[PDB]
């Protein structure tokens, strides 16, 4: 079976139209599993089927060698043996080939050996692969562009330098345009991945967000391939807490609210953590998620929740974001009441709760209050007495977690709003804080001010009350405080000498 | 009217924009300072129309949750 070199002999003569007639059989003996390895152990034959491919300019030969390549890459040694002989350069030109084969074989042989040749990855970026394969983009052959992609996930995987290239050379226009144009899964699946490996770069990640990359991998969050979904929303979540300025989003919050009744705990875990960003400072999509029943799919989901932090710390920072600043405030604080929420978010204040899940929670009870008819409900779910010892360890711990002086802001700030109410008054006088509050006069924190002075302002409305803050020496810390320039400040330090009087 | 040529009035003038004040910013008053307002409406007017502005009862702010390393 000597007939290798004699072919080897033939596929480097002068006459193309012998070394044409040497690759048909070239190619012919590569398909029989014993001529193969015969292939494959001459570095002599590999060597000339590479150059020739590379050199030739007859497409059946570009086609037959390149075919050659493409069932020499399936095992360990046609791997190793082409990767040799410089196959990868090589490969890599003929992705310019003008020929839909030649293409084909050049792509999918170049996918074997990132997948699995060692030094792969290099020699491709090397020869300029990264650009090449990005032009290529733009074909429409879906099997094609899936490898394609694939290859791109490969070499930019934990390589900054790759993802800044495919960056300059505008991979994320065009992995977001496939995203948007084609349907079949398994491309829809490895450009999302690449994607998602792009998301975690900070400069790829506003370029990924201005191509429209939110709404795009937003139309597939309801794909029945769960391969495909969980990509999106990872990715989704990468870039949220940098797309808080996009519009046309209307199609993503509502299906991320809906995601949200999953039973899936890591598609609720994502969509929550993805909803909490984007309605961060954004009362156009407060106002959406809201629309869409946000309120009640967020308390549902923290209620299932339990002690999950991974979902309720996310629910819980939406549902604050969604009590405030937008026209529709008002309609949530109260909507929260509607759907049972409050007993399971004053539970949340108690162990085993963290420091993080706690401060949130406490700022949502402070948003929670504004609305009066709150007020009761909070209070006979025992909020007040949690909120009065968190404050007062906190103040204790500080005078000697996540920063204990936002505790003792965020607490001293939801009582202040609690304080509206009469009966709420009265149990927060009960609970002997007026000697705190006015302690808390002399904090060094502007803001702990604020608060401070003004749960003792709300406090003051009754006569008996402020009279006993006026006995308990508030008149002096609240005098010095007159001149500061925070307006809040200045204002309630004079309403409660005022009151006093 | 004009600022206040006596201590006195000096305290009504600043009263009555304290009032003005903690009212903007969405606290209530009690009755004894609902009828002040009343008895100095003319003051009340002055820095009403001429000296307005906005409020904010207390806060705390959205903040952006960040989510990085993954691939």
């Amino acid at each position: 079976t000597r007939a290798i070199p004699e072919l080897t002999k033939l596929l480097n003569d002068e006459d193309q139209v012998v070394v044409n007639k040497a690759a048909v059989m070239v190619h012919q003996l590569s398909k029989k599993e014993a001529s193969r390895h015969a292939i494959m152990r001459s570095p002599q034959m590999v060597s000339a089927i590479v150059r020739t491919m590379q050199n030739t300019n007859d497409v059946e030969t570009a086609r037959c060698t390149a075919g050659t390549l493409h069932n020499l890459s399936h095992h360990r040694e046609g791997l190793l043996a082409i990767f040799k002989s410089g196959g990868i350069p090589a490969l890599v030109k003929m992705l310019g080939s003008p020929v839909d084969s030649v293409l084909f074989y050049a792509i999918t042989t170049l996918h074997n050996l990132l997948l699995h040749q060692e030094g792969a990855k290099m020699a491709v970026r090397l020869a300029g692969g990264l650009q090449k394969m990005v032009a290529l983009l733009n074909k429409t052959n879906v099997k094609f562009l899936a490898i394609t992609t694939d290859c791109l996930q490969i070499l930019a995987y934990g390589n900054q330098e790759s993802k800044l290239i495919i960056l300059a050379s505008g991979g994320p226009q065009a992995l977001v345009n496939i995203m948007r144009t084609y349907t079949y899964e398994k491309l829809l699946w490895t450009t999302s991945r690449v994607l998602k490996v792009l998301s975690v770069c900070s400069s790829n990640k506003p370029a990924i967000v201005e191509a429209g990359g939110m709404q795009a991998l937003g139309l597939h969050l309801t794909d029945p391939s769960q391969r495909l979904v969980q990509n999106c929303l990872w990715t989704l979540r990468n870039l949220s807490d940098a797309a808080t300025k996009q519009e046309g989003m209307e199609g993503l919050l509502g299906t991320l609210v809906q995601l949200l009744g999953s039973d899936d705990i890591n598609v609720v875990t994502c969509a929550a953590g993805i909803l909490s960003n984007l309605t961060c400072n954004n009362y156009k999509n407060k106002m959406m998620v809201c629309q869409v029943g946000g309120i009640e799919a967020l308390v549902r989901t923290v209620l299932r929740a339990g002690d999950r932090e991974d979902i309720t710390e996310p629910a819980i920072c939406a549902l604050r974001h969604l009590t405030s600043r937008h026209q529709e405030a008002e309609m949530a604080q109260n909507a929260v009441r509607l759907h049972y929420g409050l007993p399971v978010v004053v539970k949340l204040l108690h162990p085993p709760s963290h420091w993080p899940l706690i401060k949130a929670t406490v700022g949502l009870i402070r948003n929670l209050a504004l609305c009066p008819a709150n007020h009761a409900p909070l209070r006979e779910q025992g909020a007040i007495p949690r909120l009065v010892q968190l404050l007062v360890r906190a103040h204790q711990d500080t005078q000697r977690g996540v920063r204990m002086e936002e505790i003792v802001e965020g607490c001293t700030g939801a009582l202040h709003i609690l304080a509206r109410d009469v009966h709420n008054r009265i149990v927060i006088r009960g609970l002997n804080t007026i000697p705190l509050f006015v302690q808390l006069l002399y904090s060094p924190i502007e803001n702990i001010q604020r608060v401070a002075a003004g749960v003792l302002c709300e406090l003051a409305q009754d006569k008996e009350a402020a009279e006993a803050i006026e006995a308990e020496g508030a008149t002096a810390p609240l005098t010095e405080l007159l001149h500061s320039r925070n307006e809040g400040v200045a204002t309630y330090a004079a309403a409660v000498l005022f009151r006093m009087s | 009217g004009a600022p206040a040529k006596s201590p006195e009035e000096m305290y009504i003038q600043q009263k009555v924009r304290v009032l003005l004040m903690l009212r903007k910013m969405g606290s209530n008053l009690t009755a004894s300072e609902e009828e002040f307002l009343r008895t100095y409406a003319g003051v009340v007017s002055s820095q009403l129309s001429q000296l307005p502005q906005h409020s904010i009862d207390q806060a705390a702010e959205d903040v952006v949750m960040a989510f990085s390393r993954s691939e």
